[PDB]
């Protein structure tokens, strides 16, 4: 049982990983991108801070 | 009514930090990173 | 009453983000996407 599940469950986390690191980009770049309001030199600062 | 400038500025600076982090967080998803680590 | 411009602007910028995301979310249904993934 343990093995059966730990195997299935592991692939489920490996899926949750990438699906989650994605959430991280999407959150951070939607943030840097938000620098369009202040100057483009602001993007350099913002995007450097982020990416 | 001379010191009130400092006071007003003190409060200005407070909300400064706030917006600072508020954005800094939107920019650096430590929340999401940390959470992702725990689970 | 010279610094109060910065203060007022700081607060302007705050609510800026807010509306920004508020819309950004309406635009990018990460809520719905994430939810859909979980279930």
């Amino acid at each position: 049982a343990l093995d059966s599940q730990l195997t299935n469950d592991f692939s489920e986390k490996s899926s949750y990983f990438q699906s989650q690191v994605d959430k991280i980009r999407k959150e951070a770049y939607a943030g840097a991108a938000a620098g369009v309001v202040a100057g483009p030199f602001g993007l350099i600062i913002s995007y450097s801070i982020a990416a | 009514k001379t010191v009130e400038v400092v006071k007003n500025a003190i409060e200005t600076a407070d909300g400064a930090l706030d917006l600072y982090n508020k954005y800094l967080d939107q920019v650096i998803p430590w929340q999401t990173f940390d959470e992702t680590i725990k689970e």
